[PDB]
RNA sequence: AAGCGUGUUACCUAUACUCUACCGUCAGGGUUGAUAUGAUGCCCUGACGAGUAGGCAGGCGUGGAGGUCAGUGACGAAGC
RNA sequence: UUAAUUGAACGUGGACAUUUGAAUGAAGAGCUUUUAGUGGGCCAUUUUUGGUAAGCAGAACUGGCGAUGCGGGAUGAACC
RNA sequence: GACGUAAGUCAAGGAUGCUGGCAUAAUGGUUAUAUGCCGCCCGUCUUGAAACACGGACCAAGGAGUCUAACGUCUAUGCGAGUGUUUGGGUGUAAAACCCAUACGCGUAAUGAAAGUGAACGUAGGUUGGGGCCUCGCAAGAGGUGCACAAUCGACCGAU
RNA sequence: CGUGAAAUUGUUGAAAGGGAAGGGCAUUUGAUCAGACAGGCCAGCAUCAGUUUUGGUGGCA
């Protein structure tokens, strides 16, 4: 996963005889690559129609890209995971550029905080934040404010000798 | 002054005659080659311009590389793996896809790396690491007349003819296919990319269908 | 100690089928076998004479002589490393014809009449049976087709 | 002292060693187990089949 | 490391070279060696097998043997090729006059063959005047009436003979081989 | 007596395959494609950007 | 963090994989009108090589015996 | 055997061939004789019995160790 | 195969060309030591041994599947419906070698408890294969003959 | 009192030695040693062949 890629599989059940022409089912996937993105795909179909790779059939594959891949925006996540003793939905807030790298943060994020690998994690919705003050999360709110300025304190150096001759400082 | 002139001479008016008829289906492979992938390409985009979409034709080959050792296997993936001839790690064989072949390579499915070769990938494996099965012998090919001898009762004059075969599963794939020794691939050049080779390439591992990048792993092996 | 009876651990195999008990019907008692015939084993726990063995249940052999009420079945069994060769004495009511033999002697008969008209036309008429082959490039219309499925549903609890 | 009892491992591993078999089935299989009555005409039907053909062939 | 599916190093299991160290023997061989290799006759390569045969492998052939075989149609003018021995039958009285070919004759059978009007020949000779054993006929003796293999195959119902060194009654006629006394076989 | 790899040793390479030679001249491994602007239809692009 | 979870690469190294050489084994072959005179020889080709109990094969060594080298030796045999 | 060439079984003569009746592989296929050792087992995953349990006792399929070194688990018969 | 019109050349069925130093302890071998990393004591019984299991302080010499009667399989050799000279006899350069009559053993007949009887209807049978050989075919193949062997149905001998 | 082995020991010489010694791969050092001038030893460079590894760059889909 050097980078998400986001997908719509589209995909049907086999046509047969007396039901010709079935009904097209699409989803939005997030993957590595083509190959885990129709693996993610026949998984959710099982979750909701009855269906199975043998008895149904991809139709397309196709990446999809950020309409605008460099513009700052608050993204609202609603992910149902597995915890270690039972299934809970949550909604998260991250401020990013893309659906794919906001869902790169998220997995970090449910990795970090709660343990929960790509394995347990059910993207329920990546939906971006329209309009300022529907955004609920503290953290993201706080990056909100007009003309928001920081220092950073406090700068770490990596030189790139083992010895050096002049006690190095940490201004900025 | 033994007629060794008349037969020296006759030799390469029948070796022209074979290299003219071979030059002459080796550009005849190169156009329908191309001449196929561009009316797949405009498929996709005529359906795309038509509100429709183009489902591909499932592949109908496959090439199975044998990543897994030969300790501590079960009895009935350890036969399928010998009738796909892969008796060693890193051994590569051409499978033709039908619902007969499909069910051994589900038996066989964590101790192999599969999927759809190119013809890239096809024309540097048979080129670089081709080898004829004659009289129960591994036979490097190297030579038109290696595959004429062996594979010309079928039509398969030259290394072309026998790639054609290949990658378009013809009336002649299995004789053509047995006819190839199992190639002897090496490991990948950059490695696996993974830090553990026996799970699904879907779980991150390595084994199972990994329907395209089969390509760029074989070309490291190769 | 143990007990290794003929008839032992065949509680369930030899019993009837659920209201399908009583006498037998009729047609076991005309079928017509012949040596060379294909037959399988279903012990009838009703008729005790002429009784197969539990290891023949679902057996399947070929006639080899003909009795007045039996039927004497070749069967191949495995002991220890190889196969042996058993005649079984069975009473028609435990055999029935296999229909592996009637469906393979209709593709006999289709095969030939392949070939009857195969030398009016058509060399190589492909007449092996193929596996299920890949399916064939097809174009998918969505005129009242258009694609739309909904993302995983949330967790609830339906309790 | 105790000791195993039974065990079928390794039993399936030495029985395809050498490869369970069929039995070689041939043409003509013997002809035990047929009925009398059937096998004593037969013999006689036999006879005659080649005096017929004796006669017929020379 | 390699799935073997067979057994790695396995010998042919046939002879390449007859055990015997006769030096006469051993240039038959590398006659017809050299003509098996050189021609292209199915017959050169059977003679070059049998001159590798054992001596149980090779049984005596009879001339009555040889006669019977001269009775198939169009067989009469064949020559005869026996690789082992040629023995005598006195139960034969009529013998035809033909060519035999063999590795050894015993004193009564060339002497029937040659009185009869025919000819005794060696394979060198068999292989002078027949190069790609034109119109030739080989012969092999029966295997299976060795006394040996009577007890080949011993066992309950299988009616062969046992190993014993005393026949007669008392010597493995009771228990076991009468319903009289406990059961049979 | 030693196997000389063909993709490398263009004399091996044109032992076999005497199309090497046409296709090396050619510049078919490059071969340009032809510019045609179809677009698809509203429907295809209404799907990918979909929700 | 040099800890925990997760992602990406780069890198290290088995008697394993690829290539080549050498040894042996097996298998298929070539080779006689000079086999450039050793056909149990010479040579071509391919594959293979773990191992207790155990089986077989080819060899090394010791005492004595038949043959041979018209063998070695008080100008130094055998032994150490 | 049938009321009866009606059958049953075995046949004579005639017609049919590499798409001759699925896939894949085939390492040569089949057959025989003779004899060695062994007939204390144990461990891992999954199923499973008794038992609170056991580095316990007992079964099923498979893979291992025994009989086996090599790289890793610091170290270890069986794990990778 | 490639190039060259050809001549010929070439990177095309496995390294050649040019130059320098030394010509001996320089390289190499052996051995001692040092250094890096690794290396538990062998033999035995055992599921499992470095074992807190057993034998072993050391060294030399000795030290354990032999021979015989009868026999099974296989192999070599001689002769072959026979075969075995060596119990004996003859002979001798004298325990050798060479030569030999009648017997006898096994084989050429089986079966039955026995008294007994005792092996071709036939081209020593029929059918399915069967190597090799013959005929026709450029060959593929087709037909004929088909030893051994394999399966099966018969015929014959003895017992019942 | 022929020869006169080994275990074990004395002298001399060499070498190493911070809780064993011994061994396997490689090399340094010391000591010791075989062969060869009608090419033996160790190398440098160029152009190739086979197997790889690491870059620079070009044209296409
Ligand atoms: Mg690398
Ligand atoms: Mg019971
Ligand atoms: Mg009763
Ligand atoms: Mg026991
Ligand atoms: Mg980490
Ligand atoms: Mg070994
Ligand atoms: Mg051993
Ligand atoms: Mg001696
Ligand atoms: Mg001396
Ligand atoms: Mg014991
Ligand atoms: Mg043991
Ligand atoms: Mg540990
Ligand atoms: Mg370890
Ligand atoms: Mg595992
Ligand atoms: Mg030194
Ligand atoms: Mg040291
Ligand atoms: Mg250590
Ligand atoms: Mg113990
Ligand atoms: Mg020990
Ligand atoms: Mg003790
Ligand atoms: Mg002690
Ligand atoms: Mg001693
Ligand atoms: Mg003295
Ligand atoms: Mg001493
Ligand atoms: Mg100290
Ligand atoms: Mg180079």
């Amino acid at each position: 996963m050097a980078h998400f890629k986001e997908y719509q599989v589209i995909g049907r059940r086999l046509p047969t005889e007396s039901v010709p022409e079935p009904k097209l089912f699409r989803m939005r996937i997030f993957a590595s690559n083509e190959v885990i993105a129709k693996s993610r795909y026949w998984y959710f179909l099982q979750k909701l129609h009855k269906v199975k790779k043998a008895s149904g059939e991809i139709v397309s594959i196709n990446q999809i890209n950020e309409a605008h891949p460099t513009k700052v925006k608050n993204f609202g996540v609603w992910v149902r995971y597995d915890s270690r003793s039972g299934t809970h939905n949550m909604y998260k807030e991250i401020r990013d550029v893309s659906r794919v790298a906001a869902v790169e943060t998220l997995y970090q994020d449910m990795a970090a905080r709660h343990r929960a690998r790509f394995r347990s994690i059910h993207i329920l919705k990546v939906a971006e934040i329209e309009k300022t003050a529907d955004v609920k999360r503290q953290y993201v709110k706080q990056f909100l404010t007009k003309d928001l300025k920081f220092p950073l304190p406090h700068r770490v150096q990596k030189s790139t000798k083992t010895f050096s001759y002049k006690r190095p400082s940490t201004f900025y | 002054a033994e007629q060794v002139a008349a037969e020296r001479a006759a030799r390469k008016a029948a070796n022209k005659e074979k290299r003219a008829i071979i030059l002459e289906r080796n550009a005849a492979y190169q156009k329908e080659y191309e001449t196929a992938e561009r009316n797949i390409i405009q498929a996709k985009r005529d359906a795309k311009a038509a509100g429709s979409y183009y489902v591909e034709a499932q592949h109908k080959l496959v090439f199975v590389v044998r990543i897994k050792g030969i300790n501590k296997i079960p009895p009935k993936p350890r036969k399928v793996l010998q009738l796909l001839r892969l008796t060693r790690i890193n051994s590569g064989t051409f499978v033709k896809v039908t619902k007969a072949t499909l069910e051994l390579l589900k038996l066989i499915e964590p101790y192999v790396a599969y999927g759809y070769p190119s013809y890239s990938t096809i024309r540097q494996l048979v080129y670089k690491r081709g080898f004829g099965k004659i009289n129960k012998q591994r036979v490097p090919l190297s030579d038109n007349a290696i595959i004429e001898a062996n594979l010309g009762k079928y039509g398969i004059l030259s290394i072309d003819d026998l790639i054609h075969e290949i990658i378009t599963v013809g009336p002649h794939f299995k004789q053509a296919n047995n006819f190839l020794w199992p190639f002897k691939l090496s490991n990948p050049s950059g490695g696996w990319g993974v830090p553990r080779k026996f799970k699904h390439f879907i779980q991150g591992g390595s084994f199972g269908n990994r329907e395209e990048f089969i390509n760029k792993l074989v070309k490291s092996m190769n | 100690g143990k007990s290794h009876g003929y008839r032992s651990r065949t509680r369930y195999m030899f019993q009837r089928d659920f209201r399908k008990h009583g006498a037998v019907h009729l047609s076991t008692y005309l079928k017509v076998y012949k040596v060379g015939d294909i037959v399988d084993i279903k012990a009838n726990g009703s008729i005790q004479k002429g009784m197969p063995h539990k290891f023949y249940q679902g057996k399947t052999g070929v006639v080899y002589n003909v009795t007045k009420s039996s039927v004497g079945v070749i069967i191949n069994k495995m002991v220890g490393n190889r196969y042996l060769e058993k005649r079984l004495n069975l009473r028609v009511e435990h055999i029935k014809h296999s229909k592996c033999r009637q469906e393979f002697l209709e593709r006999v008969k289709a095969n030939a009449a392949k070939r009857a008209e195969a030398k009016a036309q058509g060399v190589a008429v492909q007449l092996k049976r193929q596996p299920a082959q890949p399916r064939e490039s097809r174009i998918v219309s969505t005129e009242g087709n258009v694609p739309q499925t909904l993302a995983p549903v949330p967790y609830e609890t339906f309790i | 002292a105790k000791s195993k009892n039974h065990t079928a491992h390794n039993q399936t591993r030495k029985a395809h060693r050498n490869g369970i078999k069929k039995p070689k089935t041939y043409k003509y299989p013997s002809l035990k187990g047929v009925d009398p009555k059937f096998r004593r005409n037969h013999k006689h039907a036999l006879h005659g089949t080649a005096k017929a053909l004796a006669a017929a062939k020379k | 490391g390699i799935d073997h599916t067979s057994k790695q190093h396995k010998r042919s299991g046939h002879r390449t070279a007859p055990k015997s160290d006769n030096v006469y023997l051993k240039l038959l061989v590398k006659l017809y060696t050299f003509l098996a290799r050189r021609t292209d006759a199915p017959f050169n390569k059977v003679v070059l097998k049998a001159l590798f045969l054992s001596k149980i492998n090779r049984p005596p052939v009879s001339v009555s043997r040889i006669a019977r075989a001269l009775k198939q149609e169009g067989a009469a003018n064949k020559t005869v090729v026996v690789v082992g021995t040629v023995t005598d039958d006195a139960r034969i009285f009529e013998f035809p006059k033909t060519t035999v070919a063999a590795l050894r004759f015993t004193a009564g059978a060339r002497a029937k063959i040659v009185k009869a009007g025919g000819e005794c020949i060696t394979l060198d000779q068999l292989a002078v005047r027949a190069p790609k054993g034109q119109n030739t006929l080989i012969l092999r003796g029966p295997r299976n009436s060795r006394e040996a293999v009577r007890h080949f195959g011993m066992g309950p119902h299988k009616g062969k003979a046992p190993r014993i060194l005393s026949t007669g009654r008392k010597f493995e006629r009771a228990r076991g081989r009468r319903r009289s006394k406990g059961f049979k076989v | 007596v030693l196997k000389k790899n063909p993709l490398k040793n263009k004399q091996v390479l044109l032992r076999l395959n005497p199309y090497a030679k046409v296709f090396a001249a050619e510049k078919l491994g490059s071969k340009k494609a032809e510019k045609t602007g179809t677009k698809p239809a509203a429907v295809f692009t209404e799907t990918l950007k979909h929700d």
